RNA sequence: AACAUGGGUCAGUCGGUCCUGAGAGAUGGGCGAGCGCCGUUCCGAAGGGACGGGCGAUGGCCUCCGUUGCCCUCGGCCGAUCGAAAGGGAGUCGGGUUCAGAUCCCCGAAUCCGGAGUGGCGGAGAUGGGCGCCGCGAGGCGUCCAGUGCGGUAACGCGACC
RNA sequence: CGAGAGAGGGGCCCGUGCCUUGGAAAGCGUCGCGGUUCCGGCGGCGUCCGGUGAGCUCUCGCUGGCCCUUGAAAAUCCGGG
RNA sequence: CCCCGAGGGGCUCUCGCUUCUGGCGCCAAGCGCCCGGCCGCGCGCCGGCCGGGCGCGACCCGCUCCGGGGACAGUGCCAGGU
């Protein structure tokens, strides 16, 4: 990058047979492996064909800030994980000696994880806010659940990830977590946001039943389908009419 | 080529993504020779071969 | 010679002292690498050529 | 990055470990089913084999039928101390390696020969 | 040529093993109640390799060479395997010897490949050109600069010639 | 055969033929003497000079004829850019 | 072409512009941004000394590799005819 009166550039000139074309990043081309194929046919599928209603209800999720309010709320008040379990039952165990603890004694309210456990206290109406993640495997798991809030006023939001939640214990994954009462100072925090989910997902349950969803056409089809409107649009009125 | 009386033509293509030749074999049309140079694709035109 | 003998035979025997060659035949020693120039130079120079034709329309 | 030049997925290369067995598979060395006095049974004494002690300056033994020349060269020459200059065997049709070990010059095959037993 | 008792077949160089032919036949896949059958690149994440750079771990004498792990960088898997004592397949000949064995044993004279990565020896690389000074000379002192062969117009030669 | 005929002057490829190194000491044929048996015993003289050919058999090479037949593959080794 | 004042806007095709020759084409040039070690300073992203990365060169975006058919071939089970 000085001045070498030697120095040459010898400019190369791409294009058919003026010199072999060079290496690059290829992503679109490439045969991927046939499990990978079988990830991108079936999430395009589920859009170039019509999910039902209650498989578009899942695609509504919680808009990001406020899951994250969710998720602070819930990390003071997660059960109790691995080596903590066994400290605290340790140190009860001690405190019996003490008769000031043991293991029947109070838990201040904590989450509820298990969707046999979730579904039976929604059901009792014993739950003032449900999660819900979104992606879970076979989706008859909790394709029923909107609904049964729905018909139990009970409030309840779609999130994204499984992962989350089995972060929010020391499982990989939750399906579902539910608040069924908390500490009272956080009583209002917690009813602000349960304000805004029942605003989007419960009150307008006739929206979200009623939609469908998918039936969304590929690009390379809406162009060529754009060309024959494009044409049609500017030579209308061809005739004297 | 034994067992076809229209006699093939090798040809020899230099392969324009490494740095190779490609030596195909096509049905010789006729009047075709030794040292000619065979266009093809979208935009050769008209010639034999 | 058999093309198995040729890991004893001696370097310089088993080919022309000239370059390009060794891989010839006499035709070809002289002919074939007389026209690798006759052709190579010409084209190269007619190439100069139609490049300044095609920048003087 | 580089994340692509070629249209063909490639499987990765792992990383790949060695055994580290928690038991031993077997319990212990099965020792030589041959040490030197198997490789060497017997030597042979026939008027076609002094012939060759007192003319080739060579010895003949019979060798268990799986022995290479060169274990029937060591062992030989670890039994007698005497250095060897080659070994020739054959099957013979009954089923025993006759070995041919031609001793080296610097020995005298007919005083080696009644040094081992032979005539 | 029977019967009985003894003895005989020595290979780097002679063949097999090595490779592939017509074929044969495996796992991917498929069909099949099923032992299994179909199929040989077709529905497969098919390279366990490496010249080299960087880091680590070392052994000598970690002088500076040898070894290993790690990080890159490069590669068509362009199809396991078998299939030819007549095809392809580098390298042994002469004399002598036996109650039977010889391109094998003995004598003599050569060979091909692989080793020596501690270069074992010699030869080539390549040993100068210009310089100022003590010198008839010779070389010399210090400078610098070139040195990955030579010859013939040609075919190609000379002992090797990154 | 004007894409270089004849004409001279050269280069290479093969090279089993001939010279010599192997090498006469070995081999052979003859005359002889011992060990007289076992001897790869020891002494002599020799193994020389031409021709012939549509001969036969191998092998090497040039050039032709034939086909609506075109005449195996790889392992391997090598030359150049 | 509609426009011009010598600058150029709006509109259509365009293209990787590879054809006389039995050659030649790879494992990047150049430029731009970055900093690693040495000397002349110990103010050093100062000059001079040594050695490397990224970006451009090679544009961006994307839902199927690209084409060809297609809700018919076809397979599965029944049904008539041969």
């Amino acid at each position: 990058k000085v001045v070498n009166p030697l120095f040459e550039k010898r400019p190369k000139n791409f294009g058919i047979g003026q010199d072999i074309q060079p290496k690059r990043d290829l992503t679109r081309f490439v045969k991927w492996p046939r499990y990978i194929r079988l990830q991108r046919q079936r999430a395009i599928l589920y859009k170039r064909l019509k999910v039902p209603p209650a498989i578009n209800q899942f695609t509504q999720a919680l808009d990001r800030q406020t899951a994250t309010q969710l998720l602070k709320l819930a990390h003071k008040y997660r059960p109790e994980t691995k080596q903590e379990k066994k400290q605290r039952l340790l140190a009860r165990a001690e405190k019996k000696a003490a008769g000031k603890g043991d293991v029947p004694t109070k838990r201040p309210p904590v989450l509820r994880a298990g969707v046999n456990t979730v579904t039976t206290l929604v059901e009792n109406k014993k739950a003032q806010l449900v999660v819900i993640a979104h992606d879970v495997d076979p989706i008859e798991l909790v394709v029923f659940l909107p609904a049964l809030c729905r018909k139990m006023g009970v409030p309840y939001c779609i999130i994204k990830g499984k992962a989350r939640l089995g972060r929010l214990v020391h499982r990989k994954t939750c399906t579902t977590v539910a608040f069924t009462q908390v500490n009272s100072e956080d009583k209002g925090a917690l009813a602000k946001l349960v304000e805004a989910i029942r605003t989007n997902y419960n009150d307008r349950y006739d929206e979200i039943r009623r939609h469908w969803g998918g039936n969304v056409l590929g690009p390379k089809s809406v162009a060529r389908i754009a060309k024959l409107e494009k044409a049609k649009a500017k030579e209308l009125a061809t005739k004297l009419g | 080529d034994p067992g076809r009386g229209a006699p093939l033509a090798k040809v020899v293509f230099r392969d324009p993504y490494r740095f190779k030749k490609r030596t195909e074999l096509f049905i010789a049309a006729e009047g075709i020779h030794t040292g000619q140079f065979v266009y093809c694709g979208k935009k050769a035109q008209l010639n034999i071969g | 010679v058999r093309p198995k003998v040729l890991m004893r035979l001696s370097k310089t025997k088993k080919h022309v002292s000239r370059a390009y060659g060794g891989s010839m035949c006499a035709k070809c020693v002289r002919d074939r690498i007389k026209r690798a120039f006759l052709i190579e130079e010409q084209k190269i120079v007619v190439k100069v050529l139609k490049a300044q034709a095609q920048s003087q329309k | 990055k580089k994340i692509r030049t070629s249209p063909t997925f490639r499987r990765p290369k792992t990383l790949r470990l060695r055994r580290q067995p928690k038991y031993p598979r077997k319990s212990a060395p099965r020792r030589n089913k041959l040490d030197h006095y198997a490789i060497i049974k017997f030597p042979l004494t026939t008027e076609s084999a002094m012939k060759k002690i007192e003319d080739n300056n060579t010895l003949v033994f019979i060798v268990d039928v799986k022995a290479n020349k060169h274990q029937i060269k060591q062992a030989v020459k670890k039994l007698y101390d005497i250095d060897v200059a080659k070994v020739n065997t054959l099957i013979r049709p009954d089923g025993e390696k006759k070995a041919y070990v031609r001793l080296a010059p610097d020995y005298d095959a007919l005083d080696v020969a009644n040094k081992i037993g032979i005539i």
